[PDB]
């Protein structure tokens, strides 16, 4: 979590949203709604199901091996042979928990920058059409911001029609 | 995200993550408990309790052993000529014929395992002057005195024991396994009874390797009312080498060739019932789903099966970060 | 499991005035949105409303509009519906529903409550 | 791959920090003054030896293990001790070596990202009173008596009275 | 750790920056014309070779060692031999993939973050004289010719003398 | 690889107009630059302007105003010069070069398209 | 190792200026605050003013406003205190301070000049 978004400047994770991963949420005059990023929320499920078809399956065949329980003591040959399993299991289970740990992270990293990424999208789609409050929410400043000239943020924001910075943007009390 | 009070000159967007109730706890490299919306399980924790044969051919055991089945056991005389990917050998398991200890049980069971079959070709072997097929009262099928079907006991024959000297060359185009032992008595006198000298030497040789092998006469614990035990050793003949048998005693005399092949077989120690499935790993415990990467059930494994650690559980992140409230 | 007990049957008289409840159950109360529909024998479903639980935003149907008020009690974990001026055409049965959000459908509905407006 | 705060944008470093890792540095009419920031010095503080805690103190018991010094000359039984202890005294060797530079290159991304997550926290926090100089300052355009610079850091900053005149201070002439 | 610049609203890359790997491009009224930049196009280049010298040129030398290829079929020593070199052919196929992996995946976030640290240096470099039109190009509002593009090229930006020219242009226009 | 084609020799009479071929192929058209040099027997090299494929930009020499027109075409990927007004000036060979932007230097050259104006 | 390195004891003329030192050495000069305190035989520690090497900024007490003129020399790392209009009130010991800052604790202290301020 570097791009300090997830946990960052937004406070909370919205419980209700079972369609996306990532969505935009707004409250304008016809109401509130709500709705989900496709792009986003599939470039996620695509990386880490990337993680998954390299973990799940892919299994090495080892028909024939050593003996790796004894019922006896015979010396060397017993103790070449334990230390020899001890070593590859030692090794195979410090692999796991490194990839664990590091794809863990990675899979944070790339959620908080998928976040980051849809918010600064959304910020300079809007330019100075919108004020950025620090809650992850864009104060948007002409009218209809998410109902008829807000559907349009799926990569079509005109945000030259709507250059209202007279209202409250440049404005004094 | 506390939006406003919906004044109708300007409001805001808000965005947000996924953030379902009550995730799984991950580890990462920062943190060693961190929650998450979804997280899948890398380690086979349990297996489903049994063995099961689909993709590979399983054969039990039971109440028998690999050599035992190897040398004719007549409680293992249903596994003659069989083939098999994995040996499932008992905890059960005994022996109910003449006592033996061969001096390299792991290699010969490793290689036998190796080869997984057990195919036997009879060889009419040129034995002149002795007496065959031999009989102990330790070893019994079907309520008589028997022997492993597999070996020739070779004794005397009307007070005399010629010195054995025979030839079965490798005319095809395959390994042959010759199993075959020496008897070990329990006295003089029985030695001189059974092969009318009072020691024993046998030279099995081919054009590659030697093996000359003495008989050691002694008293020994008793098994099965038997207090002598026989020794058995192995030779293996290439194509085009030829198998030099030649004693003067103590032979316990081979019948064929058991054909090695190179392939998949191995041979496993468990106790699991074998049953119907379709399953690609087989454990000791039992068959596994080899779909996690990882496993903790055992470190003896056979065919496409995950990497045996430590760890009882590794969560890998499935998904993001869970925030809730 | 999420469950949304609502009460059974209520007689109220007609002309008079009815605080239904809805207590929510197996879910946090604040981040699901909680709607009311009513649906009559002869005639379908129809929205009455929406509540945010969180604070309290409100936005009714245009035929339900002074009939109906939408109130929560986060402590309790229960959605109340006033209606006002009951006639024999209130008289039907009213579903309380678990969303999610306004736009996004209703997941887990009510036991449903039916009100017998008559005398 | 880094940020661009730690070496980039945040010139030359202060060395004034005796207490804190990250801070903040303003210029007032009553004066000069210093002071740190708690959370982005305890969250990598938290992170580092958290990194620590998986190294410092966890070793593995090996009681009885294979001979690795030979007196004698022999063949393939001490060939193969030799060449097992070779293989593994190899292979962690290659494990510390990428452990050691994975997390040193983690902990120069955390720290970057903590950099810059503060940075950007009191960008989001300024508003539009404030100008990013490129140098890692923020050229505030409303004067205060110390208490904006109090409330910026600890984050209960808002427009308040100043953002007319901060507005009326940069759009002049 | 994507910083959504080389995929993000860099739409595609430029077939014909011969020198360097990042660069500008400007359109005045003097014509068109671009160059590289040299800066971040070392930084890359400095990790990314030192990468090869990590990994082409260094390799330990192994004489003496078992042998891996058998004629015969002996068992318990050829099975403990052949056991002993498969796992380590096993564990160092993994390193080499999880290496090639790890290196690709850093390298690709930092000619990422190089290029988002470069666009940023660039607009912090123009306060209110360019706007993020969000393909990459800054819309400049005043008049540039080659002389201040190489000086917003150069890092000798003013962003002072301009700055009433660019200000009139972005908001009464 | 990458070549541009060019058509031999073309005999256009004076005071007439012609239209130079430059035929582009091994690489892609829209993304590097084509320029146009014009070599006198008796003189040096001379840039007479450029073209940029994706979406035609011209800048001329100032000598050269007048005379050249600039254009391509995506389809084929061929770049087009419509000299006007042929004077016994305008006699020499005429080189399309490929560069990859306006500043940037002439990559890979034409093979030359000699152009006597004469009767 | 870091220390402030000042001068023993001057012995000055009533009504004259004086210019006390304070070498330094074992840090980057410039990277640090100096300050300088006066402590009476009699009364307590008293701040007086603090420097910032780096850009010579200034600010002293409010007393001793026209009394004290902190300088500095990064050549030689030295902090100097041009003290003028010396009195009978104006004889005690002059400490140098190390600092991180303006706000940040006196790290290290000089030994100490004595200014006996006596005919
Ligand atoms: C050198 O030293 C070794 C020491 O190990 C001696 O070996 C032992 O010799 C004795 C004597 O021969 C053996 O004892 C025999 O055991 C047989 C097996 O016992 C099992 O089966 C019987 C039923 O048949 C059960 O009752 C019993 O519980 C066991 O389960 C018995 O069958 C033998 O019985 C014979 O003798 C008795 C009289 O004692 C008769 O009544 C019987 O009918 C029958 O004829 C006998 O008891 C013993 O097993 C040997 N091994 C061990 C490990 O002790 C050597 O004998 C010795 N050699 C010399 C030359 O001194
Ligand atoms: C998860 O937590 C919720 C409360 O937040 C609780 O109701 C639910 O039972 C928990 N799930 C499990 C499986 O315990
Ligand atoms: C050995 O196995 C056979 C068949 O599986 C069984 O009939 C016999 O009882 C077993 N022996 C013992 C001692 O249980
Ligand atoms: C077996 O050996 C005898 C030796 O007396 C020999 O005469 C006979 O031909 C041999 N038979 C075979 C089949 O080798
Ligand atoms: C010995 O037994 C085998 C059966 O395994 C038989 O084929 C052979 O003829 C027998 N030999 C003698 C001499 O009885
Ligand atoms: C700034 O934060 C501190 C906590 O460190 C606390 O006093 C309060 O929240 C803020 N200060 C003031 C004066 O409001
Ligand atoms: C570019 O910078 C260099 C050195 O920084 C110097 O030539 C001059 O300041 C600048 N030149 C131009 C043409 O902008």
């Amino acid at each position: 979590g570097i791009f300090g978004a997830i946990a960052g400047f937004i406070e909370n994770g919205w419980e209700g949203m079972v369609d996306g991963w990532y969505g935009f949420r707004h409250q304008n005059s016809e109401g509130r709604g709500q709705a989900a990023d496709l792009k986003s929320t599939q470039a996620a499920i695509d990386c880490i199901n990337g993680k998954l078809n390299r973990l799940i399956g892919k299994t090495n065949e080892k028909f024939h091996q050593i003996e790796k329980e004894f019922s006896e003591v015979e010396g060397r040959i017993q103790d070449l042979e334990k230390y020899v399993e001890d070593t590859k299991i030692d090794l195979w289970s410090y692999n796991a928990e490194l990839l664990v740990a590091l794809e863990n992270q990675h899979t944070i990293d790339l959620t908080d920058s998928e976040m980051n990424k849809l918010f600064e999208k959304t910020k300079k789609q809007l330019r100075e059409n919108a004020e950025d409050m620090g809650n992850g929410c864009f104060k948007i400043y002409h009218k209809c911001d998410n109902a008829c000239i807000g559907s349009i943020r799926n990569g079509t924001y005109d945000h030259d029609v709507y250059r209202d910075e007279a209202l409250n943007n440049r404005f004094q009390i | 995200q506390k939006l406003p009070g919906n004044d109708n000159s300007t409001a805001t967007l808000c965005l947000g993550h996924h953030a379902v109730p009550n995730g799984t706890i991950v580890k990462t490299i920062c943190n060693d408990q961190i929650e998450v919306t979804n997280a899948t399980e890398l380690v086979q924790n349990s297996s489903i309790g049994e063995i099961c044969d689909s993709p590979h051919q399983i054969l039990d055991g039971e109440n028998c052993t690999l050599i035992d089945a190897l040398l004719g056991d007549p409680q293992c005389d249903g596994f003659q000529n069989k083939k098999w990917d994995l040996f499932v050998e008992r905890s059960k398991a005994y022996s109910n014929c003449y006592p033996y200890d061969v001096p390299d049980y792991a290699s010969l069971r490793s290689l036998v395992a190796s080869s997984g079959t057990l195919e036997f070709n009879n060889e009419s072997f040129n034995w002149t002057g002795v007496t065959q097929n031999g009989t102990s009262s330790a070893c019994i099928r079907r309520s008589n005195n028997s022997f492993f079907s597999r070996l020739n006991w070779l004794t005397q024959l009307n007070f005399k024991y010629p010195a054995l000297n025979v030839t079965m060359p490798n005319n095809e185009q395959f390994d042959k396994l010759y199993i075959w032992g020496v008897h070990h008595p329990v006295t003089d006198k029985d030695q001189i009874f059974l092969y009318a000298q009072s020691s024993g030497r046998i030279t099995v040789s081919t054009k590659r390797s030697q093996q000359a092998v003495i008989p050691n006469i002694g008293y020994r614990p008793r098994i099965r009312n038997i207090p002598s035990r026989i020794s058995i050793y192995w030779t293996i003949v290439k194509p085009g080498d030829i198998l030099l048998i030649n004693s003067t005693g103590n032979l316990i005399a081979p019948r064929g060739y058991f054909k090695i092949r190179s392939g998949k077989s191995s041979i496993m120690r468990s106790d699991a019932p074998i049953g119907k499935c379709n399953s690609e790993c087989i454990t000791p415990n039992g068959s596994i789903p080899n779909d996690k990467p990882f496993q903790n059930v055992n470190r003896i494994t056979y065919g496409a099966c995950p990497r045996y650690v430590k760890q009882s559980t590794l969560k890998l992140a499935t998904g993001m970060r869970n925030v809730p409230e | 499991q999420v469950q949304l007990q609502q009460s059974g049957t209520d007689l109220v008289m007609p002309g008079a005035s009815v605080k239904l409840s809805c207590k929510a159950s197996g879910y946090t109360f604040i981040s699901w949105w909680i709607h009311w529909v009513k649906q009559r024998p002869g005639q379908g479903l129809e929205w009455i409303g929406e509540i945010d639980p969180s604070d309290s935003y409100t936005s009714y149907n245009q035929k339900f509009k002074g009939k109906a008020t939408l109130t929560v009690d986060k402590s309790s974990s229960t959605a109340y519906m006033q209606l006002s001026s009951l006639t024999s055409e209130d008289s039907a049965v009213y579903y309380c529903a678990r969303s999610g959000y306004s736009n996004y459908p209703f997941d887990y509905w009510g036991q449903g409550t039916t009100l017998p407006v008559s005398s």
